């Protein structure tokens, strides 16, 4: 049966006839060994990164793309971001690059800081509910969320979502279980959140944040011994 | 002329200046990322590709660290890489098979030169397909790359002898010998290689 045929034919994007022990006590642990959430209202151009310590166990890199609607960010002020000063010497990193050239240019920004592309994550969407870049020879259907690691050392890479309604940006909330799983630490930096993204165990920086409660030294408490080295996936 | 054509042969060492012009290239590289028929790196960058087109595009499968080498590869070959292809496999019925499991595999998708009546738009670039041997692209690639480019000439780097289609050149090495049909071709054959071996 073929799904590009069938897309040709009706409209309707293959990914809309994808189908479907515990995998719950981790996702407690999670919860427990959460920081409270944290929060910063910043202009990311004009804001000093280095101002936000401690260095980070996961970076997730969420820039406002011209292409997401159809302030915008280009690759030449992302690739300008120097998100090497505040990561940890091992670290991870998340980034969304959308569906064009960032898939490339996103790829010089991880060399630019340090890391080295261990998975693509690929988010899905469907178009169940309603059955164009000059370059694209093709109809884009999907976005890339790029992960990285940097330093010494259950989930699949596809997220499937309806696609949004349009000037709706939202990314989905499943990437951050995707993240969370890996166990990675408990330092995490959310840049370019929005009031809407922030969670429990996330520092969240962005221009659209309405408060903030952002400490440096609050902040740098809630990994004081003895809880330095946690994975967050990890009983107090 | 129109019918399957392949060519046994060492994709590394065949003048592949003999075969013409095509609208489409797809390649399926055994990237070292080794078993059994491997090309280093270099010997991927130095494949004459650049010959093969002049206005049309590239296919590309990567995996693994090839994402990054076969970016490198097609640039350095002359291409821009303008989209890229994801197949999600699935088994019977319809539900998907380091750090994450792989659900998916990858096709590089680049222009080169300025393609004109090509179909851009039709397809777009998730595949929903059953998996079958191993290795072994979906077949519903060439139906995209046909509505894309109707008519045209294709050539098909590594394939395996179910790859062989209409329209389509197959190179590889598993191949069964030689089978060539267009005349332009069979001729700058018979002089490039007038014993039919295809050495160094
Ligand atoms: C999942 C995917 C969509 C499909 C799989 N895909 C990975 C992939 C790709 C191609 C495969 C394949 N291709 C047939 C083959 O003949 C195999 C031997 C090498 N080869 C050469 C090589 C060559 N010179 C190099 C040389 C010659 C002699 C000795 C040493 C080196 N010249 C022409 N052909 C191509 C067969 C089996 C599995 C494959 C898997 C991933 C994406």
């Amino acid at each position: 049966n073929d799904y590009c045929q069938h897309f040709v034919d009706t409209g309707h994007r293959p990914q809309n006839f994808i189908r479907d022990e515990l995998i719950r006590l981790k996702d407690e642990l999670i919860a427990k060994s959460n920081t409270p959430p944290m929060y910063l209202q910043a202009d990311i151009e004009a804001f000093d990164i280095r101002e936000l310590t401690p260095k980070f166990d996961v970076i997730l890199l969420e820039p406002p793309l011209e292409e997401y609607y159809r302030k915008c960010w280009t690759w030449d002020d992302i690739m300008k971001l120097e998100i090497d000063e505040i990561a940890a010497p091992r670290s991870f990193i998340f980034l969304w690059c959308g569906s064009g050239e960032g898939l490339d240019l996103g790829r010089v920004c991880l060399r630019k800081w340090g890391y080295r592309r261990c998975e693509d994550i690929c988010w899905i969407k469907t178009n169940k509910n309603n059955p164009l870049d000059p370059k694209a020879v093709f109809q884009r259907t999907k976005e890339h969320c790029l992960m990285g690691i940097k330093g010494t050392v259950v989930d699949i890479d596809l997220i499937i979502t309806e696609e949004p309604e349009i000037g709706n940006i939202e990314k989905p909330v499943e990437i951050f279980h995707i993240i969370e799983h890996f166990c990675l630490g408990r330092r995490r930096l959310h840049l370019f959140g929005r009031d809407s993204t922030i969670r429990p165990g996330w520092l969240t920086v962005g221009p659209t944040l309405t408060n903030s409660n952002y400490n440096a030294e609050t902040y740098a408490s809630y990994f004081s011994a003895p809880n330095s080295y946690l994975t967050g996936c990890t009983e107090e | 002329l129109f019918p399957p054509q392949w060519i046994c042969c060492d994709i590394r060492y065949l003048d592949v200046s003999i075969l013409g012009k095509f609208a489409v290239v797809m390649a399926d590289p055994p990237w070292d990322i080794l078993p059994y028929g491997t090309l280093t790196d270099d010997e991927m960058r130095r494949l004459n590709i650049p010959v093969l087109q002049d206005d049309g595009f590239l296919f590309l499968w990567v995996t693994g660290r090839a994402m990054e080498l076969g970016r490198e590869c097609l640039n350095l070959w002359g291409y821009e890489r303008v989209d890229e292809i994801i197949w999600v496999k699935t088994n019977q019925l319809q539900r998907i098979i380091h750090w994450l499991n792989h659900g998916k595999e990858h096709c590089l998708v680049g222009v080169k030169g300025n393609p004109q009546g090509f179909n851009q738009g039709l397809d777009c670039d998730v595949i929903v397909a059953e998996v079958r041997s191993t290795s072994h692209k979906p077949d519903e690639i060439y139906g995209m790359i046909e509505r894309l480019s109707p008519g045209t000439r294709k050539i098909e780097l590594f394939g395996r002898p179910h790859n062989v289609q209409p329209n389509w050149i197959t190179l590889g090495n598993q191949l069964d010998g030689i089978h060539l049909l267009d005349p332009d071709v069979v001729a700058r054959f018979k002089q490039r290689y007038p014993d039919g071996i295809i050495s160094k």
